Formats: structure tokens, sequence, C-alpha cells
RNA sequence: AUCAGAAGUGAGAAUGCUGACAUGAGUAACGAAAAAUCCUGUGAAAAACAAGAUCGCCUGCCAGUGGAAGGCUUUCUGCGUUCAGUCAAUCUACGCAGAGUGAAUCGGUCCCUAAGGAAACCCCGAAAGGGCUGCCGUCCGAUGGGUACACGAAAGUGACGA
RNA sequence: UAUUCCUCAAUGACCGAUAGCGUACAAGUACCGUGAGGGAAAGGUGAAAAGAACCCUAUGACGGGAGUGCAAUAGAGAACCU
RNA sequence: UUUUUUUUUUACUGUAAUUGUGAAAAGGUUGGAAGAUCUGGCCAAAGAAGGUGAUAGCCCUGUAGAUUCGUUCCUAUUUUU
RNA sequence: UCCAUGGAUCUCCGAUCGGGAAACCGUAUCCAAGCUCCGUGGCUAGUCUGCGCUCUUUGGACUUUGAAAACUUAGCGAACU
């Protein structure tokens, strides 16, 4: 049976990792009360 | 008004529960216990100091009338109170024989003994109930065991 | 029908109430036959071999 | 076995949410709210094989959900669909169960503002629409 | 007076749609246009 | 639950706001096939069929008890 | 009292009456001992209990009132969420090719 | 401070730009020759609101019934008067909250085509593209023709003006 | 050798809410146009909300006292430093 | 087949340890509140920066570094028709 | 709670299976191979063989390349002044 026989970043990448790092940054801060 | 661009305080050196003196403010150089940590504010309530009085209007639930109660603290505003000489101290991070972190006085004149974290981080803030519910499974229906795969118990309908 | 659906130790002790009923002169090789090739086409090629 | 049919569903997950009748005696259909992607046969199956109804015809319609617009903001919710179902017996609704007695309450603070014959029904089958 | 806006959604998605623009080689160039300034309705 | 959406989405055609022509509909699965009459038939093996088990004297239940019994 | 008498009574919580205490959901420690046929009973008995739920909460906000214990959707939610992801893990581990792609479709068929 | 350095360096006017505030002025006006009057009630306040009585206006293109095009919750019930209404409004197409639209036959979807549009093949053209829809030929397009299987056609037809 | 739809770090005799990007604030939004397209406005209580319990006069406190606070013309509901 | 293990040592924008560790004393006066002023000790391969009720090197988070982890190498990825 | 790594689920348009008023509609692709279950036909009747589909595995048949600012190389190429 032919089964049991054995066998650089995107711009997306990079987009998505930039987008969290602008979340993260935001959450750093002490948040006003309101 | 909070015009002031501060960062949040990650890793704190401050616990519930521990003995603390207040170092700066109206009541300095008073003695208390941290009653409540707010992380988010970097703010400590110490248990029966630095009181505001609040006008609260009553209505068909709640009483009216001027309270009192406790305001918060800067978390930069109290200090640990070293457990040998009963004066201020820093906190510092020891590594023991295994490898736990534990938080040592610090400071020229400081016995450098080991700063105790309080027992009543352990005890529930919300207690346990003593009853089951008419919809909870008791515990010996949960632990049985129907399924296993070697001896192709509780297979499906295949 | 609990060899097709994989459930050996049911049909094991399945045989041996079969075979304490009294019913035991009924499997002949026919039925092993039957047995293994269930088992075998549905991939279960140790309890094959135990049946064997 | 796959031989039973192309369409068979093990796990279902069709949200049913039964809209308080105005009666609680003498019930002869029943409103509910679902999602806008079921269609009679889903519904009158479910409701049959899952709950045991008696199902004589479903009746649907599609609705918008609420939105709030003050000039460039918008909110909004899901759109929703409602169902109408009819039985082919009457049934009732207790009281005691919550939170029927206090709905009948808040519904009757809103609202504040003989000759029987021969051959005279009494419970007679009160059914809308088409 | 007879005005010049006369309202039919058709004609509406018939010459100004997504379909219509699409179909051109000028109203691509007007699709790219919105998308980069950033309009929130790309067609009409 | 009240959510954010834009204002530029309630531009999108919707058949509740359309000329009485335009069709859209909401992704249900179909039944049968359109006759050449304009009526529909309904073809039964595409229909979904409910495989529920009997649940009468079932012990367990929706939630798991929180007794304290042990650590 | 304790016990519906007709199918429109199972969208009602019958025993509530003195606070009302619920339970925790379930975990996928104490799903994988369980079988097929209890893991399927299960499902319906939470998605008959988050039918209730969602119903008593559309009957109590449709006249300006509170819903009580909200917190007793998520725990009927994320367990169904647990069975599914534990009947899948077996039908990975499921070694005959023809059966674990059936028990995929039984799994995730609708 | 002093002594030096770099300049987006000094306002009264460009029928200059933006904002704020005056004058005319408590002046014109309160928008179709149908029209109002009174008892009771609610309210802090009633010519304008609720209910009732008396009078008038519209009846084949301002005024009645159903609904196409468009609008998109303006519909109904409770609460309210900050905004809007040519009011000092208790009322409302106004704000808050909830509810409401049920189809084998109605109107669509579906089938078929017109005017028209587009692909394929072929033809032409610095590029982009333009033509061609048939001799064998495809997909859309109602303002029209159809309402209880599928396949085929050298059969009839559907089929029509003033 | 050319450029920056992009990433990381650093600098400024660069600007400081009619300035600096059109946008310090949920902006290519609201709004205008059939369409391509044009295109805004709007920053700040106080260290901490301790955001004024209670009394009097009005239909109604945003008023006059009382109280919190260093300070109350520092008393606001996309707005209260001078 | 698996597990334990001899296994060299530097470089690194590896802008690695999101946020790991990381030094440094007490008094007096004014003030709503001390970082201010007076007396007086200490750290610096750390005096870049931002907070805390005013202007803080020693109150807080960090910073220089030092330890830990991981890419090359030592330690050749070889053998078979 | 949180973090690192690996997993399970993973709607639709843009868009590419066909149609299209973008976010909708209709869709079991086709043909060889070998395997459990299924039903039916035929023999001299016992480890007898021969016909099918549904769904599963492995191949091969048709096609779906595809975006993007500036830079680069080419084609055509103004007018105000
Ligand atoms: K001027
Ligand atoms: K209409
Ligand atoms: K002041
Ligand atoms: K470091
Ligand atoms: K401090
Ligand atoms: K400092
Ligand atoms: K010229
Ligand atoms: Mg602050
Ligand atoms: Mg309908
Ligand atoms: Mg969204
Ligand atoms: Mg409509
Ligand atoms: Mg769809
Ligand atoms: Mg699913
Ligand atoms: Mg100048
Ligand atoms: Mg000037
Ligand atoms: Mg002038
Ligand atoms: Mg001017
Ligand atoms: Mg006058
Ligand atoms: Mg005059
Ligand atoms: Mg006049
Ligand atoms: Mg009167
Ligand atoms: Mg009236
Ligand atoms: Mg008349
Ligand atoms: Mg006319
Ligand atoms: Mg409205
Ligand atoms: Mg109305
Ligand atoms: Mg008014
Ligand atoms: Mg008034
Ligand atoms: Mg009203
Ligand atoms: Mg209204
Ligand atoms: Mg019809
Ligand atoms: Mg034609
Ligand atoms: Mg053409
Ligand atoms: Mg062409
Ligand atoms: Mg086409
Ligand atoms: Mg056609
Ligand atoms: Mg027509
Ligand atoms: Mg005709
Ligand atoms: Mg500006
Ligand atoms: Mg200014
Ligand atoms: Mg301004
Ligand atoms: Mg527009
Ligand atoms: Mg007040
Ligand atoms: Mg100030
Ligand atoms: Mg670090
Ligand atoms: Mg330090
Ligand atoms: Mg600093
Ligand atoms: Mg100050
Ligand atoms: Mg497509
Ligand atoms: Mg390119």
């Amino acid at each position: 049976d032919p089964r049991f026989m054995k066998k650089r970043e995107t711009l997306p990448e990079k987009t998505a990792r930039k987008k969290k790092r602008l979340k993260q940054i935001n959450m750093s801060f002490v948040k006003k009360p309101h | 008004g909070w015009k002031a661009a501060e960062k949040l305080i990650r890793h704190w050196k401050i616990l519930r529960g521990d003995n603390v003196m207040i170092i700066r403010g109206k009541d300095k150089g008073e003695t208390g216990t941290v009653k409540r940590v707010i992380r988010s504010q970097n703010r400590v309530i110490v248990e029966g100091k630095n009181l505001i009085k609040k006008h609260i209007k009553g209505g068909p639930d709640h009483e009216g009338g001027i309270f009192t109660v406790e305001a918060p603290l800067h978390a930069s505003n109290v200090q640990v109170v070293d457990p040998v000489t009963g004066r201020p101290c820093k906190v510092g991070v020891k590594y023991l024989e295994d490898g736990t972190k534990v938080r040592v006085a610090r400071g020229t004149g400081t016995s450098g003994s080991i700063i105790p974290r309080p027992e009543i981080l352990k005890i529930r803030t919300t207690p346990r109930p003593t009853t089951a519910g008419p919809k909870d499974t008791p515990m010996e229906f949960v632990w049985e065991q129907t399924y296993d795969a070697k001896t192709g118990k509780g297979m499906p309908d295949l | 029908s609990l060899y097709q659906a994989a459930r050996i130790g049911e049909g094991d002790e399945m045989i041996d109430k079969m075979k304490s009923a009294g019913y035991g002169e009924l499997l002949n090789k026919k039925e092993y036959y039957g047995f293994l090739k269930i088992l075998c086409g549905i991939e279960r090629l140790e309890h094959a071999m135990s049946v064997f | 076995g796959s031989r039973l049919g192309r369409r068979v569903v093990h796990f279902a997950n069709l949200p049913i949410k039964l809209l308080m009748p105005t009666k609680l005696t003498n019930i002869h259909e029943f409103a509910l709210r679902t999602i806008p992607s079921a269609t009679k046969i889903e519904i009158k199956r479910v409701l049959e094989s899952l709950y045991g109804f008696e199902v004589e015809k479903v009746n649907t319609l599609n609705m918008d959900g609420k939105k709030k617009k003050r000039g460039g903001l918008l909110i909004a919710k899901a759109d929703y669909k409602k169902a109408y179902v009819t039985l082919k017996n009457p049934l009732s609704i207790s009281g005691d169960l919550f939170p029927v007695k206090f709905i009948e309450e808040d519904r009757k603070s809103k609202v504040k503002g003989k000759k029987s014959h021969w051959l005279d029904q009494k419970e007679r089958r009160e059914v809308g629409g088409y | 007076p007879k005005r010049t806006f006369q309202p039919s959604t058709i004609r509406r998605k018939r010459n100004h749609g997504f379909f219509a623009r699409k179909a051109t080689k000028g109203g691509r160039r007007v699709i790219a246009r919105r998308i980069a300034k950033g309009r929130h309705r790309v067609t009409a | 639950s009240f959510r954010r959406k834009r204002a530029s989405s309630l531009d999108i055609l919707s058949p509740k706001r359309a000329p009485r022509d335009f069709y859209k509909g909401k992704n249900c699965k179909p039944t049968g096939f359109h006759t050449k009459k304009g009526g529909y038939v309904v073809q039964p093996d595409k229909l979904p069929n409910y495989v529920i088990p009997d649940l009468t004297g079932f012990k367990l239940k929706p939630y798991v008890s929180q007794c304290p019994i042990e650590v | 009292v304790k016990i519906a008498k007709n199918p429109l009574e199972e969208f009602f919580e019958f025993d509530r009456s003195k606070p009302v205490v619920y339970g925790r959901g379930w975990k996928a420690s104490e799903l994988r001992l369980k079988s097929w046929d209890d893991l399927q009973k299960l499902w319906y008995v939470l998605l008959k209990e988050k039918n209730m739920l969602m119903t008593q909460r559309q009957m109590l906000q449709a006249q300006n009132m509170m819903f009580p214990n909200p917190e007793r959707i998520p725990k009927v939610r994320r367990s169904m969420c647990r069975i599914k992801h534990v009947l899948t893990e077996r039908a990975i581990e499921e070694p005959d090719p023809r059966r674990s792609a059936e028990m995929k479709r039984m799994v995730n068929g609708m």
C-alpha cells in the first residue's frame, strides 16, 4: 500500500506583525477611568 | 485629568496582604496592610488610610448620607516594612537552592532577610458552595470511564 | 456486527459466551475466515493475529 | 453509515428562542426566533425530533436588526428569522414557571391606558395568517 | 418643475454598479483610484 | 448585542429595499429544483435527517458540581 | 413542579425558586473518559439547556427586565466546543482511512 | 542677564482668509377664500392636547379605495419635553425602550425571447483596442409570452394593425 | 548605481491646535454631486471623582446655604486650567 | 529505532530574555502635597528616558553592564549503485 | 489571566466550476486500479464464483496565475509659456 512506505517574511506577515505591535504599544499605558 | 504619559508596572514587588509604610502624602509615616491592588492605575489601597468623604444620594435600594471610604495611593508611595528592624526597605530578588524566586530586603542598613509572601492570597475571594445545585453532575458520575481505545469500549455507531 | 464496529473486546467476549452456551460446534473455518476478513478490512491486525 | 442518506446530521446546533404567547391555556400556535439561514423543513424536523412536538405547518418571515445612527456612527443588532409553528393538539403553560407571572404582570401595566345559544362551541381554533 | 434627478435603482446599478465599472478599462482605473484614496463607498 | 458597523454598509442592496424583481436570498441550502412552469419540486433525498438518541434516563447534567471535596 | 408536562414547558427553568447555585463547565480531561453515546447525549442535553437560557434572556429583556446570572451561557457554549474537539481528536487517531473520513463527517456534518 | 547667531520676525485697508459679535429691529413675515364654537378632563401653564356636541370643506388630477416607482421603521404600545414643529405645547412623522410584516395559487424566483450587451471563431489595427453574433454556434437582457415530469422532431402552432 | 508599497534604531537653532499630514478627537468620516469628483469641524476639571448627602424657593436646580477640595466661577456631560 | 552522552571556543543588527536580573541613609523647616531649602552619607561601564500631590542619580519603571538561551564553527553530511 | 511552540475548527465578495444588479444563485468532474460493509443471480452446494453503487485510498485527464507605490526598459506623444 503506497502509504506505509517512508517518504523570509512576506509583506502580509510584516503588516500583521506591525499591527500587533501597534496594539501592544497602546496597551502599555495607564487606562484613564471615565 | 490623567495627563501624564505613564506606563504600566508589569511585575509587582508589592503584593496584596503585605505590611507597608506610607512614605509620601497626607498620611506620611503611618503603617498598614494592603487590601486591594488596582493594577490598571498603578495604585494600591491601604487598609484604613487615606480616607475621603463621599456624598452618596440614597434611593429605594441603597442608603444615603455621607460615607467615608479609603482612596487609592500611588504604588510608589508605599514601601515594604523590614520584618526585623521595622523600618521600610527596598525589595530585591534572590534565587534559592531549588531556584525559587523570593523577595529579600535590600538597602544599606537592612538585615537582608526574606520578605514572606502573605498568607491571604491562597484564601479564595469567592468561597466554594456548600451544596450542589439541581443541574450539577455529582463527582462520582464524572469520574467513571466508558471509553477505552485498546479494548474498543464505547466506539461509535460506524 | 461488533467486529465491523471494531469493538474487539465485546466481540471476543461474545465468542466466549457462544462457547459456554453450547454452540461452539458452529465455528468452522469459514466463519473464522469471515472474522479475519472483517478485521483485516478495518485494519486491526494485532487482534486479527490474536483471533488467529 | 453513509449509505443511509446524503445529508445526515448527528450534532444539530440550530438555536431556537421561544416567544411568550399571550394566553396560557389552549395554545394552538407559537412563535420563535432563529438564524436567517434556517428553512421550514429544518425547523419542523428539529422540533419534531428533538422536543417531541406534533408539528402541522411552519410559517416564516425575515426581519432586519435594530439600528441606531447618530450621524456617522452606526450601531446595529443581528438579523433574525421569525417562525410560527401550528400544533395538531392544543397545549398549555403553567403559571408557576419563572418568568411567566412577571411577564403577565408587566404586560398588564402597559395596557391600563351571557347569551349562549344551542350548538355553540367553546374552544375554537384561533390561527392567523394565510 | 420637473427636476433633473429622477431615481431608478436598476438604472443606477446598470450605470455606476460594481460590475458595470469592472467591465471597461476606465472604470477599473476608477476602482483603483477609489481604493487608493480610501473611500468607504468604492462603487455606487 | 449592539455592535459597530460602517455607515456605508447601508448602501448594499437588499430585497427589502429594492424593486420588486430583485432577488438575493439568505444562503439557505436547496431541497429540490425549479420547474419550467415556475414551480418547484422537492427532492426528498436532499432533506436533512436528524439522529437524536433517546435522552430519557441519562445521568449526566449540563454543569459539573463545584463542592469542596479534595485538593 | 419538577417535570415538564409538554414540550413547550422545556423552554422554561422549572427548578428556579434562596440563591440558586450553578456549577462550572466540563473540562476536556473529564470528557476524554466518556463514550461516543454519552458524548452525543451530553451534547443534546447542553443544546436544550442553551435553548432554555437564550429563551429566558429574550423573554426577560423583552419587558425591560435584567437577565440574572448571564455567565451560564458561555459555560454551556465552551463545554459544547470541548466535546467537538475531543471527538475530532479521536477521529484523527482512528487508523483506518475510511473510518476516520466517516467519523470526521459525523462530527462536522450539518 | 550680557554678548553673539538662525529667521515662517512687527498690520489699518488686498469687494483679503477663519471665527465671534453688532446694525436694519423687536421691523417684514408666520407660506393655496375650507372655518370654526362650546362643556368636561389632564397639567405649574390649554385658542393649538384627550373625549363629546354644533357648524363647514372635498366627490373623475390638491383632499375617497388598493397599490407600482421611490423612501427605509416614518408603523403600534408605554415613558418624556433637551432638540425639531414658523408656540410659552401636556401633543407629534421629535428623544428613550419594547413590539410588529405568517402564501403551492398574490408579487417575484424559474422557462422563453425583443431593442440592446458581451464571450468564443474569424477579420482589422503603433499599444490600449475596433468589427463580426452568421453560413454549423454561446451567455445575458422585460416594458412582453408561460403555471403539476425528463429526451427527440422535415407535424400543427404560440401569432398579434387602425 | 536608482527608488521606497515596507521594517528596525536614532536625530532636529522642525511645528505646537487658524500651526503640523486633509485627519492629536472613530476622517477620506459627516456633508455636497447622477457620476468621475470635491471635502470639513471639533485638544485641556482636579494630584485623586473625593462629580456637591441634606435644607429652602420654583413644574424642574444649572440658584442661595451646607459639605469635599489647596482652590467651586476649578461645578462639566465630546466639556469645567488661564 | 530510541535514550543518555565526549563535543572544542569566539563573533551576533540576536537591535534575543514581549514586560528576565540590574547599585546607592537618615534628620530639621516652609508648603495642600517635597523632588524645594539646611545639616549630612553613598553609587556610577548605570546622571539616556518617563512617572510619583512642585524642580528626585539613591521612592517607582527603566539604563550601562553581567549572566542565560540560540545561527556558523570546533564536530564534515556520511555511506550505496 | 498571561507567554512560547505545536495543533483542532476556520462563513462570503474581490476570484478563478458556470450565471451575476460585488458580498447572491446553480453545482455528486472523470476514469482506471484494490479493500470492509451492502443486494441479487446461479451451481452438480462448499474456505464455490460473477454483477452493481456509495464512500474510501493512490495515481492521472481539463484548467486557476494573480494583482501591488516608486525605480527600469520600450511604444505613442501635447499645449500654455
Ligand atoms: K479687512
Ligand atoms: K410604491
Ligand atoms: K482657580
Ligand atoms: K538588559
Ligand atoms: K514616589
Ligand atoms: K527622576
Ligand atoms: K507652440
Ligand atoms: Mg496621574
Ligand atoms: Mg413568506
Ligand atoms: Mg464587524
Ligand atoms: Mg419594503
Ligand atoms: Mg450561497
Ligand atoms: Mg461546524
Ligand atoms: Mg510673514
Ligand atoms: Mg501680525
Ligand atoms: Mg461688502
Ligand atoms: Mg470676515
Ligand atoms: Mg408684535
Ligand atoms: Mg422701519
Ligand atoms: Mg405684519
Ligand atoms: Mg378649556
Ligand atoms: Mg381633538
Ligand atoms: Mg360642498
Ligand atoms: Mg397628470
Ligand atoms: Mg427615526
Ligand atoms: Mg405614530
Ligand atoms: Mg419648542
Ligand atoms: Mg415647558
Ligand atoms: Mg406623547
Ligand atoms: Mg417616535
Ligand atoms: Mg405566482
Ligand atoms: Mg440579439
Ligand atoms: Mg455587440
Ligand atoms: Mg473583442
Ligand atoms: Mg458573459
Ligand atoms: Mg435566457
Ligand atoms: Mg414583465
Ligand atoms: Mg402580443
Ligand atoms: Mg489642523
Ligand atoms: Mg490656544
Ligand atoms: Mg478653536
Ligand atoms: Mg451619494
Ligand atoms: Mg447638583
Ligand atoms: Mg494646573
Ligand atoms: Mg528588556
Ligand atoms: Mg533599580
Ligand atoms: Mg526622568
Ligand atoms: Mg503646581
Ligand atoms: Mg465565481
Ligand atoms: Mg511589477
